[PDB]
């Protein structure tokens, strides 16, 4: 019989793991989505200029 | 434990990025339906 | 600029101080949507699994390890957090060279400039008024609330220096696209420094409640090319 | 052709009621007592008819001719 | 002195205890007359003073 | 102790009170000198009788709610130990709420005594103000305040050793000499060159002291409450509550002017 | 220790002298993180047929059910469990139907 | 009888007159707030003529009767003289005589603040009364005058409150209960009442100040004569950031104890809990001035006060986890106090993160006195004080009145509020970042855009209020036949997974806290022999 | 939210008129201004919301 223990450990370790990995993407699509296009739009006006 | 994880965790993900693309990107809504 | 009908994001930059709170505010930003997408993960995992669990493990309090991390997890973030913050807080004080200082004193519900440098020919200052129109006068094709009938002059590639005061109460000098904002005391005299990069007119407001014509007191300035400010200054 | 007042040691910051209040009675100490010479007595002129609002010097030349000035110019 | 005495009238006297000596209706009527005047004239005067009349 | 007799008595050491019409009397009173005061101010009545009326209920409303108290605890007797260490805890925690106004008081003339304002003079205090002189009456005040704090002294431990013609006169000689204090203070008052409305230095200077000078009032009735309670045999050996919040209040009292006399006095010239 | 957890259960369950005890140990045992040896469980089987209480025998199973999580394991406490529970008679919730 | 509520010396009574006094306030402030959105919700005035004033007077007002007749008399003068003495086992306060003062004076002060709205004048110089524009040459009436009066009576009856909270939470505990061992509700009333304690007298000698100096020509303030209206910004403040921590100390006791109900597990971690509510307090009061960023301070404090309240973030992050922990691997009963708890948790971080944004100086200089602030203390007030409010509420109130509430139409009640109020505080911080200023009545065309939107969101909030008046009436009336019928639910805590019906049936409430115990409604006189812990 | 949206539009119709400038032909002939200035570089002056 095997010892089945530390069920919530693991599950408590990929939860944390997922929350940052989950918010991981929502902060990179942010400034490499969002942020880092606003940056490049502004260097062409200025750029020209 | 990734065979009894799995069946789980995946699909809440997918339910995951709708809720919260809802409570988020709601103003998104209104203003493509009729900025006008 | 001007606002725009549903926008959700600053109005575009003028200045290299403006760049720096656009710059600092995604870098927070950056980290506020991690706790953000942990907080809220954890939320909707929990109440999902666990609205179905029956049994209840009613003896998990003290967690030596965890408490440890998380005591110490928000203390890191803010550490790094606060590098850019304070980087730009001491370089915005840089008044070491400036080439020319206005005067922004504002009488309740609206605003008075004078220019006490002595560069024009006149070597008098230029004070004038600046009223909002009315909406009986409002001639057709005019912005409302926002549009005066006289405005402010100030050069492009030029270190300007703002020194602003008030007569009767409480009223703060205000331009969103350039990133000024200085109260404005009825006895005092603080200041600014700000560098304008480009050509165009920016509206701004008056912040601080100051009675009745709050709404009435808008802040017009432009930017023209050095030359261009020279034959303004002379005829004003 | 652009110039003005630089920054000055002792008024680093952002609050300039003293730097423009100890221009004014410099000044006037400039000239009244050991006025001497006319030259360096002018770096205070332009400098608080710069940074100073205007009706702050009629009411200072008011209350000086009338005697009731705060400063002491002699 | 009479600590012992106003004890005894105090306690077993079934009435409320701002009544219970026997000098206290020499404060209490002339109080509640001037109090009335207290809280009830400066009520007339607030519609005199939403008009705007000044006396 | 029979099991029927401890049933026939309070079961916890807390006293209970019964329904009294003060607490909103008080209340009443207040709003009458609220809405009293603010219509003399700017007319609306004409003289100020009602202003008076006002305050004499609100003070003799407040006098007939002490009136209770002494009854409760010298004829009643419901101040056990437990309620007599409550009075004793709310009494030193309304202390510091009464320093802490006097607090807001010292940032206020250190906000403008540090740094002049430049409508004034260049200095402090400003020019043409012909400042208290620190040795020349006020040091009068400093010395009587003083000793009030050695003769309440052996007042109150004259009363625990058992004698009442030195605790007697302990007080006798305190309330003399507090009278002493608010007199001389009314005889500065009336020869001062400068008046409240003299400016910013005019404002600070008379609200510090000026506070101070009312709370002084308020200690000379509290001194004279505990004269008639003693001469009248209410207070006694081991127990006087009303009594050792008014040493307390008169030794703290005496810190707060101490520290008026260095800064208003001394710093301040 | 799981050794020690296993044999300080082993002995509370022996000690149970009326039925709000035995549905309190056993509230107990299985509100513990790790899931419980097949010889603790075996304990309380006894301890329910001392009290005379079938319903709880029947929520042993369906505890560990819930508790096991795994769909083999439950076979695998079901196999070394067939004696015990068949002389006793326990029926398992899906056999009975209710 | 006019004995028992004019004469009143028992607390809950005078607990039940707080909650009275609470949601007639609270329905007379949030009318004006419907009158501001129908202003704001097209360009031009609409609906008031012209009038600027009688807009800023409507601000005042709903600020006022917002903060000190409804959440202080609630969470503090409702929530805290009728559950402090339950759970510490105290018969009643230390001082019921000033008890009873302690309310009667606010009433007093409702008087003085609708007489200062009908006087000609009135009063349109925000909460914040500003010396200079609340000056007598720039407000010439008795308006402000009567306004300031009302702010000392609020004053006085939170004093008199807070100095009886600190006595008897001290020393009338029961024989087991000490210092150690308490409920975390106490906890964060005896905290709230120290932080009171220390901060009204500022506030009271500042307001004094413009008192004497419009009436008494006193250059407190006044610029000719070396006064200086910065001074009063310091005094008011000193009071004003650890006033918003008045305001939520007490609405986190009430999540701790909601989420360790419903949620069938103690607490993650207690004492450090109570380390971090105490630590929020403490050093509430080294961070004052970040109100003053743009005021003109030197470089170097601007940097002390902002290091100084990115600390805040730590002890508050602590009880941000420790809720997420407690939930982690119990069972959760999702009901209707739970489920404002669970929305609390989210509108509050999300409060908390704008927060950490506003707090860097340097960023500052563009959010402030916008809209952005606005929806940012919209989050932790309307969304984070309010919401602890209703789940206190729907707490305690079946114990208190002893009147069930018919669960489904309060669920209805909570989905309303919930996308009512994220409708109109979400879309402020896009108006915000455009630079929209505050307290105006009207504003440039292009800022029509969520304006509408956020207006047509205030009638859904409008329409909630209306059916929680609906639910109140029905609790009132007929609230007996609620818990016959199978309307409502009766027990707060269900049975375990191996406990038979029948065994649940003899030990009904496994509380740690001794006012589910008590009989409903309690009894006068409750404790006669005191109670023993441990 | 039927009721609530219902309600709305009623109290909507017992306001004030509209300002004069929200003609579309008032906001058309705002971008000519904007334009010739240089509003926004990045992102849109549009000024149109009719
Ligand atoms: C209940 C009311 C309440 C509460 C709780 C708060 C809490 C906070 N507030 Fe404030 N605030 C107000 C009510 C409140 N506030 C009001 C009414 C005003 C305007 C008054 C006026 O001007 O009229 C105001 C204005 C105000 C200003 C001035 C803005 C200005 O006028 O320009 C600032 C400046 O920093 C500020 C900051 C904060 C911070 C840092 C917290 C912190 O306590 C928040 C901390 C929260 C978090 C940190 C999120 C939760 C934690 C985690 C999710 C853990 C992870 C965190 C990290 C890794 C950082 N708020
Ligand atoms: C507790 C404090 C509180 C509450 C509840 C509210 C609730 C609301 N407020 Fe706000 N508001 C302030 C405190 C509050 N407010 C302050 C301090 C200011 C600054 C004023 C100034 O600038 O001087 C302000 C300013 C303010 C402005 C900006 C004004 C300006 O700057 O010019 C606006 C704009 O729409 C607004 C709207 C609303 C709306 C629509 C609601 C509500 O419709 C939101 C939904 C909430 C409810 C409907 C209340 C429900 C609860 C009850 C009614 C109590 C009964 C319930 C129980 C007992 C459980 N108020
Ligand atoms: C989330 C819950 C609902 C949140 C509130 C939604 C409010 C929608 C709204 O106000 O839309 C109104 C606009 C009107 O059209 P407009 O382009 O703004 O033109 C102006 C017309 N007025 C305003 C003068 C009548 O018309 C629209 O744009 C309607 C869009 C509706 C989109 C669906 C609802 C929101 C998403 C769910
Ligand atoms: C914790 C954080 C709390 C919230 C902080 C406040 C939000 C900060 C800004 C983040 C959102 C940025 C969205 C991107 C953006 O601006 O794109 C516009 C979204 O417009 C919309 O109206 C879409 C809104 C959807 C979001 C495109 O449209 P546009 O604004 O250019 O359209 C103008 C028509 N005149
Ligand atoms: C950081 C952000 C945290 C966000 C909220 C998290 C809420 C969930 C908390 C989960 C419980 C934490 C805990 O104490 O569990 C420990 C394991 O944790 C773990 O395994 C977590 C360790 C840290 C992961 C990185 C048990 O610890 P234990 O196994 O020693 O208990 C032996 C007892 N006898
Ligand atoms: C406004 C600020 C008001 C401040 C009031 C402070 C009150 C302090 C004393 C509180 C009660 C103390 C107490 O129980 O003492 C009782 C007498 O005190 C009393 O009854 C003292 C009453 C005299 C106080 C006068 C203060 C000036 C008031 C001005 C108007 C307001 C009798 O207690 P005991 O233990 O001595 O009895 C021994 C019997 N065997
Ligand atoms: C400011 C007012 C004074 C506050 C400081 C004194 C409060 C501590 C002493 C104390 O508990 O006695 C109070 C009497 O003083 C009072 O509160 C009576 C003076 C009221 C002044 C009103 C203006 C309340 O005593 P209690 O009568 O509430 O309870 C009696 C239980 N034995
Ligand atoms: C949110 C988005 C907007 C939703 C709008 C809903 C409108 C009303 C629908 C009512 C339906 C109904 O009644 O739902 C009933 C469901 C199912 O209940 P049941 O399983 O007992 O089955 C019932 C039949 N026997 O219970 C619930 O709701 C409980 C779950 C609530 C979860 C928390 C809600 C509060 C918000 C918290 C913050 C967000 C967390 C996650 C963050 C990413
Ligand atoms: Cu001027 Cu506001
Ligand atoms: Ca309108
Ligand atoms: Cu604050
Ligand atoms: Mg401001």
């Amino acid at each position: 019989i095997a010892p089945i223990t530390g069920t919530i450990k693991r599950r408590v370790i990929m939860d944390i793991v997922l929350g940052f990995s989950l918010g991981g993407v929502m902060a990179s699509y942010w400034w490499w989505g969002f942020h880092m296009d606003k940056i490049n739009k502004r260097e062409k006006f200025y750029a020209e200029l | 434990w990734v065979i009894t994880e799995g069946r789980r965790l995946i699909p809440e993900i997918f339910q995951w990025s709708a809720v919260l693309s809802v409570c988020l990107g709601w103003p998104g809504a209104v203003y493509f339906f009729s900025k006008a | 600029d001007v606002p725009t009908p549903y926008a959700c994001y600053f109005q575009d930059s003028a200045t290299p101080n403006q760049e720096g709170i656009l710059e600092l505010h995604d870098n927070i930003m950056f980290y506020l949507l991690v706790i953000l997408g942990l907080v809220s993960w954890m939320l909707y995992t929990i109440v999902m699994t666990y609205s179905k669990n029956p049994i209840a493990y009613k003896y998990i309090k003290h967690g030596q390890t965890i408490e440890v991390i998380w005591t110490i997890f928000p203390a890191v973030i803010l550490l790094i957090i606060a590098f850019p913050s304070f980087i730009l807080l001491y370089l915005c004080d840089e008044v070491i060279s400036p080439a020319m200082t206005i005067k922004a004193i504002g009488y309740q519900w609206y605003w008075k400039y004078e220019y006490s440098d002595f560069i024009n020919d006149s070597g008098e200052t230029v004070e004038f008024e600046s009223y909002v129109i009315p909406d009986e006068l409002l001639e057709e094709g005019q912005l409302r609330l926002l549009d005066t009938d006289t405005s402010m002059v100030v050069p492009v590639d030029t270190h300007i220096r703002f020194v602003v005061t008030a007569a009767d109460v409480i009223h703060d000098f205000a331009i969103p696209s350039l990133g000024i904002k200085v109260d404005a005391t009825p006895g005092r005299l603080n200041q600014v420094s700000a560098l304008i990069q480009r050509e165009g007119v920016f509206y701004g407001a008056c912040s601080e409640l100051c009675g009745t014509g709050h709404a009435n007191m808008p802040i017009k300035i432009e930017a023209v090319s050095l030359p261009k400010f020279l034959e303004w200054l002379n005829e004003q | 052709p652009l110039h003005t007042v630089g920054f000055d040691a002792r008024f680093p910051q952002q609050n300039q009621t003293k730097h423009c209040w100890q221009s004014y009675v410099d000044y006037h100490k400039c000239v009244n007592m050991k006025g001497e010479d006319f030259a360096p007595c002018k770096v205070f002129w332009k400098t608080y008819n710069a940074l100073c609002p205007l009706d702050w010097i009629e009411k200072w030349d008011d209350q000086r001719e009338k005697g009731i000035f705060a400063g002491d110019i002699n | 002195n009479k600590v012992i005495q106003l004890q005894k009238i105090f306690q077993s006297s079934t009435k409320p205890l701002w009544w219970r000596h026997p000098r206290s209706a020499l404060y209490l009527y002339p109080f509640y007359a001037i109090f009335a005047v207290a809280v009830v004239t400066p009520l007339l005067y607030i519609p005199n003073a939403i008009r705007g009349i000044k006396a | 102790m029979t099991h029927l007799e401890r049933s026939r008595h309070q079961q916890h050491p807390f006293h209970m009170v019964m329904p009294s019409p003060w607490p909103i009397v008080v209340s009443f009173a207040l709003l009458s000198l609220a809405l009293s005061t603010a219509l003399t101010m700017h007319g609306y009545i004409g003289n100020m009788n009602m202003v008076y009326l006002a305050l004499f209920v609100l003070l003799t409303s407040s006098i007939l709610w002490f009136r209770d108290i002494v009854a409760e605890a010298t004829y009643l007797g419901d101040h056990t130990m437990a309620v007599r260490k409550g009075i004793n805890l709310g009494f030193l925690m309304f202390v510091l709420s009464e320093v802490l106004i006097f607090a807001g008081l010292f940032w206020a003339y250190f906000h403008s005594a540090m740094s002049p304002d430049v409508t004034l003079g260049a200095c402090w205090p400003p020019v043409g103000i012909e400042a208290v002189q620190p040795t020349e009456l006020p040091l009068l005040n400093t010395i009587i305040l003083l000793s009030s704090g050695a003769t309440v002294t052996y007042s109150h431990h004259a009363l625990i050793a058992g004698n009442r013609n030195k605790a007697l006169s302990g007080l006798l000689i305190t309330f003399w000499l507090i009278v002493i204090f608010v007199t001389c203070q009314y005889i500065e008052y009336t020869n001062a060159a400068f008046t409240i409305s003299d400016g910013v230095y005019g404002s600070v200077f008379y609200a510090g002291t000026g506070l101070h000078f009312l709370h002084m009032v308020m200690l000379a009735a509290m001194l004279g409450v505990n004269y008639w309670r003693m001469r009248n045999y209410h207070l006694t050996a081991g127990h006087h509550v009303g009594y050792e919040t008014t040493i307390i209040y008169t030794h703290v009292l005496d810190v707060i002017w101490l520290f008026l006399y260095v800064v208003f006095y001394w710093w301040g010239v | 220790t799981f050794e020690e957890f296993t044999a300080r259960y082993e002995k509370e369950f022996d000690e149970a002298y009326d039925l709000f005890e035995v549905q309190r140990v056993l509230n107990n045992c299985f509100s513990y993180d790790l899931v419980p040896a097949p010889a603790v469980i075996e304990k309380a089987l006894r301890a329910a047929r001392r009290v005379n209480d079938l319903p709880t025998a029947i929520r042993v199973f369906e505890a560990l059910k819930y508790k096991v999580e795994n769909e083999d394991q439950y076979k695998a406490y079901l196999d070394e469990l067939k004696d015990v529970r068949q002389e006793l008679g326990v029926p398992l919730k899906e056999e009975l139907f209710p | 009888m006019v004995q028992r509520w004019l004469y009143s010396t028992n607390a809950k009574d005078i607990a039940v007159l707080y909650f009275m006094l609470a949601i007639f306030s609270g329905m007379a402030g949030t009318a004006m707030s419907l009158i501001i959105r129908l202003e704001l919700a097209a360009p031009g005035s609409q609906y008031l003529h012209g009038n600027s004033q009688l807009f800023n007077v409507l601000v005042v007002g709903h600020a006022v009767l917002m903060i000190f007749f409804l959440v202080m008399p609630a969470l503090i003068g409702g929530f805290g003289n009728y559950l402090l003495p339950l759970m510490i086992g105290a018969t009643d306060t230390a001082f019921p005589r000033i008890n009873n003062i302690a309310f009667w004076v606010l009433p007093m002060g409702l008087v003085c603040l609708v007489t200062s709205t009908l006087v000609e004048s009135g009063a349109g110089t925000g909460w914040t009364v500003y010396p200079p524009l609340s000056s007598i040459q720039a407000h010439s009436g008795p308006s402000v005058d009567l306004a300031i009066f009302a702010l000392h009576l609020t004053s006085i009856s939170s004093l008199l409150g807070a100095i009886n909270f600190i006595v008897t939470t001290l020393n009338m505990r029961t024989n087991g209960m000490t210092m150690h061992k308490l409920p975390l509700f106490v906890w964060s009333i005896f905290i709230t009442a120290f932080l009171l304690l220390l901060s009204l007298p500022v506030l009271s000698a500042g307001i004094t100040m413009l008192l004497l100096d419009r009436n008494f020509n006193t250059s407190f303030f006044e610029v000719s004569g070396g006064g200086d209206p910065i001074l009063y910004e310091h005094l008011f403040w000193f009071f004003g950031h650890p006033e918003v921590y008045i305001l939520i100390i007490p609405g986190f006791g009430i999540i701790s104890h909601v989420v360790s109900t419903y949620s069938k597990k103690p607490v993650f971690g207690e004492i450090s809990m109570v380390y971090a509510m105490a630590s929020i307090g403490l050093l509430g009061f080294l961070v004052w001035s970040h109100h003053m960023y743009i005021v003109g301070l030197d470089a170097d404090t601007r940097a002390y006060f902002t290091s100084a309240t990115m600390i805040i973030a730590i002890p508050t992050g602590i009880k941000i986890f420790s809720w997420l922990a407690t939930i982690h691997g119990g069972s959760i009963r999702l009901a209707t106090p739970m489920l404002y708890a669970i929305a609390f948790l989210f509108l509050f971080t999300m409060g908390g993160l704008t927060g950490v944004a506003l707090a860097n100086a340097s960023l500052d200089v563009a959010f402030h006195d916008t809209y952005y602030v606005v929806g940012h203390f919209h989050y932790v007030l309307s969304m984070g004080a309010i919401f602890s409010l209703f789940a206190g509420y729907y707490y305690w109130s079946p114990q208190i009145l002893g009147l069930n509430y018919n669960e489904k139409l309060a669920q209805i009640q909570f989905w309303l509020i919930f996308i009512g109020a994220n409708v109109i505080f979400f879309p402020m911080h896009f108006l915000g970042i455009n630079g929209m200023p505050r307290r105006i009545p009207d504003y440039p065309d292009a800022f029509a855009g969520w304006n509408y939107v956020a207006s047509i969101g205030s009638f859904i909030a409008t329409l909630s209020l209306f059916l929680f008046i609906y639910i109140l009436y029905d609790q009132l009336v007929n609230g007996l036949n609620n818990k016959v019928n199978n309307k409502s639910v009766i027990y707060n805590k269900a049975p375990d997974f191996v406990e038979s019906n029948t065994i649940f049936n003899l030990n009904t409430v496994k509380s740690s806290s001794i006012e589910f115990l008590l009989t409903s409604p309690p009894a006068v006189h409750s404790f006669n022999t005191p109670a023993v812990q441990s | 939210l039927l009721f609530s949206v219902g309600l709305f539009a009623v109290v909507r119709m017992a306001g004030g008129q509209d300002a004069k400038t929200m003609n579309k032909e008032w906001q058309l002939k705002s971008d000519e201004y904007l334009k010739s200035k240089n509003a926004n570089p990045w992102g849109g002056y549009s000024q149109v919301q009719s």
